[PDB]
């Protein structure tokens, strides 16, 4: 719900970001401290969604 | 015996190392910038920013 924000904890995974950057299924697709196309060189843990 | 019989000789050596000191240390400030490391903002934005 709106405003019952479904929250995720995503860690110990390997995952491509380049199959949702050339994704045209998303009508926003902007970040603010990471470029979008550097995602799959560094890395961080413990990814919120 | 006497110690602290070469004053002067002592507060000029002190005096240098402590400006090397605190300029090696001023590597350590954001300056209003998101990192304080620079290869790190090499590998996280695009050139524009």
């Amino acid at each position: 719900s709106v405003y019952a924000w479904n929250r995720k904890r995503i860690s110990n995974c390997v995952a491509d970001y380049s199959v949702l950057y050339n994704s045209a299924s998303f009508s926003t697709f902007k970040c603010y401290g990471v470029s979008p196309t550097k995602l799959n060189d560094l890395c961080f843990t413990n990814v919120y969604a | 015996s006497t110690a602290s019989a070469l004053g002067k000789l002592q507060d000029v050596v002190n005096q240098n190392a402590q400006a090397l000191n605190t300029l090696v240390k001023q590597l350590s400030s954001n300056f209003g910038a998101i990192s304080s490391v620079l290869n790190d903002i090499l590998s996280r934005l695009d050139p524009p920013e």
